[PDB]
Protein backbone atom coordinates (compact mmCIF):
# COMPACT_ATOMS: atom_id res chain seq x y z
CA UNK A 1 0.00 0.00 0.00
CA UNK A 2 2.80 2.59 0.80
CA UNK A 3 4.45 1.72 -2.48
CA UNK A 4 1.49 1.89 -4.48
CA UNK A 5 0.61 5.08 -2.91
CA UNK A 6 3.47 7.57 -5.12
CA UNK A 7 0.89 6.46 -8.11
CA UNK A 8 -1.87 9.21 -7.07
CA UNK A 9 -2.38 12.79 -8.24
CA UNK A 10 -3.32 14.20 -4.78
CA UNK A 11 -4.75 16.67 -7.06
CA UNK A 12 -2.19 17.52 -8.99
CA UNK A 13 -1.10 18.34 -11.93
CA UNK A 14 0.75 14.49 -12.33
CA UNK A 15 1.73 12.45 -10.84
CA UNK A 16 5.00 11.72 -11.26
CA UNK A 17 7.52 14.31 -10.24
CA UNK A 18 10.52 14.58 -12.01
CA UNK A 19 7.41 15.86 -14.77
CA UNK A 20 5.86 18.77 -12.56
CA UNK A 21 9.40 19.90 -12.08
CA UNK A 22 10.23 19.86 -15.54
CA UNK A 23 6.88 21.21 -16.75
CA UNK A 24 5.60 24.33 -14.97
CA UNK A 25 7.92 27.40 -13.72
CA UNK A 26 9.10 27.38 -10.16
CA UNK A 27 7.10 30.20 -9.28
CA UNK A 28 3.97 27.90 -10.35
CA UNK A 29 5.60 24.51 -9.16
CA UNK A 30 5.43 25.52 -6.00
CA UNK A 31 2.19 25.10 -5.94
CA UNK A 32 1.69 21.73 -7.57
CA UNK A 33 4.47 20.26 -5.70
CA UNK A 34 2.80 21.34 -2.44
CA UNK A 35 -0.46 19.74 -2.63
CA UNK A 36 2.03 16.62 -3.51
CA UNK A 37 4.07 16.46 -0.30
CA UNK A 38 1.50 17.50 1.91
CA UNK A 39 -0.12 13.86 0.49
CA UNK A 40 2.71 12.04 1.10
CA UNK A 41 3.83 12.70 4.15
CA UNK A 42 -0.05 11.89 5.53
CA UNK A 43 0.27 8.52 3.60
CA UNK A 44 3.96 7.82 5.36
CA UNK A 45 2.24 9.21 8.61
CA UNK A 46 -0.36 6.11 8.87
CA UNK A 47 2.29 3.96 7.87
CA UNK A 48 4.32 4.69 10.79
CA UNK A 49 1.37 4.73 12.84
CA UNK A 50 0.13 1.70 11.97
CA UNK B 1 10.95 30.61 -29.96
CA UNK B 2 9.72 31.62 -33.38
CA UNK B 3 6.32 32.29 -31.88
CA UNK B 4 7.43 33.28 -28.59
CA UNK B 5 9.92 35.59 -28.95
CA UNK B 6 7.63 37.20 -31.32
CA UNK B 7 6.51 40.00 -28.95
CA UNK B 8 4.09 41.24 -31.68
CA UNK B 9 1.09 39.00 -30.03
CA UNK B 10 -0.94 40.18 -27.19
CA UNK B 11 -1.78 37.49 -24.81
CA UNK B 12 0.49 34.73 -24.23
CA UNK B 13 -0.61 32.76 -20.96
CA UNK B 14 -0.42 29.33 -21.16
CA UNK B 15 -2.27 25.95 -18.73
CA UNK B 16 0.02 23.12 -17.01
CA UNK B 17 3.27 23.79 -18.63
CA UNK B 18 5.12 27.15 -19.28
CA UNK B 19 6.02 29.17 -21.95
CA UNK B 20 10.04 29.85 -22.01
CA UNK B 21 10.40 25.70 -21.24
CA UNK B 22 7.86 24.55 -23.78
CA UNK B 23 11.14 24.28 -25.64
CA UNK B 24 11.96 20.82 -23.57
CA UNK B 25 9.05 18.70 -23.54
CA UNK B 26 8.66 16.44 -26.23
CA UNK B 27 4.43 15.90 -27.38
CA UNK B 28 2.66 13.28 -28.65
CA UNK B 29 0.20 15.88 -30.23
CA UNK B 30 -0.42 19.20 -31.13
CA UNK B 31 -3.59 21.28 -32.28
CA UNK B 32 -3.45 24.27 -33.72
CA UNK B 33 -7.21 25.81 -33.57
CA UNK B 34 -7.78 29.54 -35.09
CA UNK B 35 -11.05 31.92 -34.89
CA UNK B 36 -11.75 35.15 -35.25
CA UNK B 37 -13.83 37.07 -32.49
CA UNK B 38 -13.86 40.95 -30.55
CA UNK B 39 -11.54 41.86 -28.50
CA UNK B 40 -13.85 42.07 -25.56
CA UNK B 41 -13.79 38.32 -25.24
CA UNK B 42 -10.26 37.48 -24.62
CA UNK B 43 -11.26 36.92 -21.05
CA UNK B 44 -13.77 34.39 -22.57
CA UNK B 45 -10.57 32.13 -23.70
CA UNK B 46 -10.61 30.98 -20.21
CA UNK B 47 -11.17 27.80 -18.51
CA UNK B 48 -14.61 28.16 -16.27
CA UNK B 49 -15.64 31.43 -17.75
Amino acid sequence: TLVKQLSSNFGAISSVLNDILARLDPPEAEVQIDRLITGRLQSLQTYVTQ
Amino acid sequence: SVLYNSASFSTFKCYGVSPTKLNDLCFTNVYADSFVIRGDEVRQIAPGQ
